[PDB]
RNA sequence: AAGUCUGGGCUAAGUGGUAAAGGAUGUGGCGCCGCGAAGACAGCCAGGAGGUUGGCUUAGAAGCAGCCAUCCUUUAAAGAG
């Protein structure tokens, strides 16, 4: 989740995430972070390493388009 | 969920003899007599001793578990025997036998001399380890307890008499 | 330093050792000289220099006004 | 020992025993030791 | 705290605490209630003490219903005077409460949060109480 | 959604006596009949805690009959908060006036803000046919903020069921919560 | 009663989909060992065919209700059912015996195995890949 | 003066034989549920995991200063604790 910092718009998330969104991404930019950090996880899919980005999509608050 | 109905495995060759209110456990290391409620019935099978409740109310369920373990501790008593170890920690502190007696040096101006009652024997391997040994589980338990009380573990330092396995818990001292 | 209403600022290793920086009210410093030495088995020290002025919380300042 | 009219479990390692006619609360943390009275 | 904005009469006779509640016996607002098991004059300070206790337990959350009101004036003679020379002065207000009355109700908070808050509030009250949960029997009234 | 409950006949048996025997005194009636009855307290309670005055109850009587009823009113023991008497309304082909449950579907925007949805009406009175008796009456409350409100006029109502109270009546609302920040002045 | 009824579901199914399912003792294994026998037995066993890891009582009721040989290996002790026939193996049990007979003490184990449709014996199913 | 009267039950405090809020594995009788040979409860033997030092903070807050957020994944199982 280092890579979802330079593909959102912020360097520091969104203060109080979940209610205010200050940057976002599509259903395929979720996959290019999946493309790099792939041996980084315990999975070997693409829509499994995208659900582990669409699940880190609310730590900083950078939501997803879908 | 029940200590009393559990069967008491009697090793060969120790002999459990039954009587009104008592059972006699004779073995390789000695003999011990166990007081037993007349309400409880001790009964002797083959290589196994059992205990039965005349009823299912409190007083009897309570006496039940107790009685079987009382006998079982005597059984184990005369066969394998019982022992506790005491771990002396602390700089100045060290121990030794003086005859059958035990001499404790534990920071008092005077050294302390404990003398073993009948059936209890003291061993001092290392001068920081002491082994209280006997066939009566409760008497071994007591003597151990008495000795340790002479200088209970400090609450601020690893200093004093310790049970083997006793964890060393300490608070800061300012 | 917390029990002196002091607000922390930093930790770094110097002579190693380990150096700290902090914001602390002049008031809660008297004989900190001697407290530190107890808190650190006499193995610690400090330097201390003036910074600024700021608000005293409401429930202390008024006692002075008699 | 705390001695009081309302003895209570204070933490989850506290234990209510009852010895010799009195309600005690014993615990690994000494501060939690209670007698009722 | 609580007291009538204005009264038709300033002091009133004492009366008696005979019998169960006239009404106020079922839950009619919240999810849980606190109900009196004994008769008493509940003082305004006792109510507000109970109230404040519950809000403080909720801290930002829940809703508190108060179903009794201290409309009864409490009189007490000036300290250390002898008997006579009229009825005393009004010194506070109380709510008359008989067994079965629902004094407080909470709503829109967890079961646990309601239970502890009602339990706590009950300790501020000079009588025994039981906590209740709104059931079908209540709604049918 | 339809419940059955055993129910016996009584004449001059003291309600006190019956109440002791674990039985609940009661009566059944409509336009046409009136009978002094009694049911087992414990069984009735198990039934009533889901039926209420909403869902139907049929009384299997000691003669064979099985009349479908609604609970009209239940008398409580004020001191002990326990039931001491039931009125069972024997239903017929006629339309009937009754209380229909409200489901409050949705999570109010007012709630999301620390607010609290006060369900001012948990059921609603209604003219309906014993055959056309619903179960739910759903109400969207999600669009409500602090402090907004709904008024039974805002109810939908399935075909065959008529709002039996004044539409000016308030059903549910969202108010501010208890806050310790308020205690500052309290 | 309970989700143990929804446990006879997946176990019957995934088993009645085989005939050569082995049984291992997926015990001791640490954190790395918890992804070792797991992902590597998908490097010689298709689908999620390493272990199913199920109640020994439940697998006993399966191989008994689905009549599949009634695998009377010794289903006592920690067991987890090495799926060789949800896979593509038989001598790719070499992949399991490998890291097993290497990593830590006793690593992964064996004690029973259905043989194609029959009964693979003791060290039999533990040498029918060595 | 007249029963150490009969039958059923409870109480182990000398309660009976001087008191309240409140506290309690005291004892006994009820009751309604929950888990349980598809193996529950107790103890005990494994594991109890990765994306992730979860956003940013403090110089460190890395599951538990601490706020908001709080998913999925390899799973028998494992809460962004
Ligand atoms: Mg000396
Ligand atoms: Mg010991
Ligand atoms: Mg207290
Ligand atoms: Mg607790
Ligand atoms: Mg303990
Ligand atoms: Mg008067
Ligand atoms: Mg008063
Ligand atoms: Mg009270
Ligand atoms: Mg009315
Ligand atoms: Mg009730
Ligand atoms: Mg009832
Ligand atoms: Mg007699
Ligand atoms: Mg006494
Ligand atoms: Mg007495
Ligand atoms: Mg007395
Ligand atoms: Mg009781
Ligand atoms: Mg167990
Ligand atoms: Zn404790």
């Amino acid at each position: 989740s280092y890579l979802i910092r330079k593909a959102a718009g912020l360097e520091k998330g969104a203060h109080k995430p979940g209610r205010e969104k200050v940057g976002r991404i599509t259903w395929e930019q979720v996959l290019e972070i999946a493309k790099q950090k792939m041996p980084d996880l315990n999975t070997t899919d693409l829509e499994a390493a995208a659900r582990m980005i669409a699940g880190s999509a609310r730590s900083m608050g950078v939501e997803v388009v879908g | 969920s029940r200590i009393g109905r559990l069967p008491i495995p009697v090793p060969k060759g120790v002999s459990v003899e039954v009587a009104p209110g008592r059972v006699k456990v004779k073995g390789p290391k000695g003999e011990l007599e166990v007081p037993v409620s007349p309400e409880m019935r001790v009964v002797v099978e083959e290589g196994v001793v059992r205990v039965e409740r005349p009823s299912d109310e409190r007083r009897h369920k309570s006496l039940h578990g107790l009685t079987r373990t009382l006998i079982a501790n005597a059984v184990k008593g005369v066969s394998e025997g019982y022992s506790k170890e005491l771990l002396i920690k602390g700089i100045g502190y060290r121990a030794r036998l003086v005859g059958r007696a035990l001499e404790l040096t534990v920071g008092f101006s005077h050294p302390v001399v404990v003398e073993p009652p009948e059936g209890i024997t003291f061993e001092v391997p290392e001068p920081t380890r002491v082994r209280v040994s006997g066939i009566d589980k409760q008497k071994v338990g007591q003597v151990a307890a008495n000795i340790r009380a002479i200088r209970k573990p400090s609450a601020y330092h690893e200093k004093g008499i310790y049970y083997a396995g006793e964890p060393v818990r300490l608070k800061p001292g300012k | 330093l917390n029990a002196r209403r002091g607000q922390i600022l930093g930790m770094e290793p110097r002579g190693n050792a380990q150096v700290i920086r902090a914001f602390v009210p002049l008031a809660e410093m008297f004989g900190y000289a001697t407290d530190l030495r107890s808190k650190t088995q006499g193995r610690g020290s400090f330097v201390m220099f003036f910074d600024h002025y700021q608000e005293v919380p409401k429930q202390v300042q008024e006692k002075l006004i008699k | 020992m705390k001695v009081r009219a309302s003895v209570k479990r204070i933490c989850d390692k506290c234990k209510v025993i009852r010895r010799h006619g009195r309600v005690y609360v014993i615990c690994e943390n000494p501060k939690h030791k209670q007698r009722q009275g | 705290m609580l007291m009538p904005r204005r009264m038709k009469y300033r002091k009133q006779q004492r009366g008696r605490l005979k019998g169960a509640t006239k009404g106020g016996d079922y839950v009619a607002f919240g999810d849980y209630g606190l109900v009196a098991l004994e008769p008493a004059w509940i003082t305004a300070q006792q109510i507000e003490a109970a109230r404040v206790a519950m809000v403080r337990h909720f801290r930002r959350g829940g809703k508190i219903f108060i179903r009794i009101f201290p409309d009864k004036p409490y009189t007490k003679k000036p300290l250390e005077v002898r008997m006579g020379k009229g009825k005393g002065n009004v010194e506070g207000y109380v709510a008359v409460v008989k067994p079965g009355r629902v004094m407080f109700e909470v709503a829109g908070v967890t079961e646990e949060q309601a239970m502890e808050a009602l339990r706590i509030a009950g300790h501020k009250l000079p009588i025994k109480t039981k906590i209740v949960r709104r059931d079908a029997y209540d709604e049918a009234q | 959604m339809e419940y059955r409950l055993k129910a016996y006949y009584r004449e001059g048996e003291k309600p006190s006596a019956l109440r002791r025997a674990g039985k609940l005194p009661g009566v059944m009636y409509n336009r046409h009949l009136n009978r002094k009855v009694y049911v087992d307290l414990v069984e009735f309670d198990k039934v009533f805690r889901q039926a209420s005055i909403h869902h139907v109850i049929v009384l299997e009587l000691p003669d064979g009959q099985s009349l479908p009823t609604l609970v009209r009113q239940v008398n409580l023991d004020k001191r002990r908060r326990r039931p001491e008497h039931v009125d069972f309304f024997v239903l017929s082909d006629e339309p009937v006036e009754m209380y229909v449950p409200l489901r409050f579907v949705g999570t109010p925007a007012g709630v999301r803000a620390g607010g609290v949805l006060q369900e001012i009406h948990r059921d609603i009175l209604v003219k309906v046919s014993p055959r056309n008796i619903p179960e739910f009456i759903e109400v969207d409350v999600s669009g409500l903020e602090i402090g907004d409100s709904l008024h039974a006029s805002d109810l939908k109502l399935p075909p065959g069921v008529e709002l039996a109270v004044s539409p000016e009546e308030t059903i549910a609302a969202v108010v501010p919560p208890e806050d310790v920040e308020k205690l500052a002045e309290e | 009663k309970r989700n143990v009824e929804l446990l006879a579901t997946l176990k019957e199914n995934l088993e009645r989909a085989q005939g050569s399912f082995f049984l291992v003792n997926y015990q001791g294994l640490p954190a790395k060992e918890t992804h070792a026998l797991r992902q590597a037995l998908k490097q010689n066993g298709a689908r999620l065919f390493v272990a199913k890891n199920t109640l020994i009582r439940l697998a006993l009721k399966e191989l008994g209700l689905p009549e599949l040989d009634g695998l009377q290996g010794p289903s006592a002790v920690v067991f987890y059912e090495d799926p060789v026939a949800a896979a593509k193996t038989l001598v790719q049990f070499a992949k399991s015996n490998p890291k097993g007979i290497p990593q830590v003490k006793s690593g992964l184990l064996q004690g029973q195995i259905l043989t194609a449709k029959d009964v693979e014996a003791l060290a039999e199913l533990p040498t029918m890949d060595e």
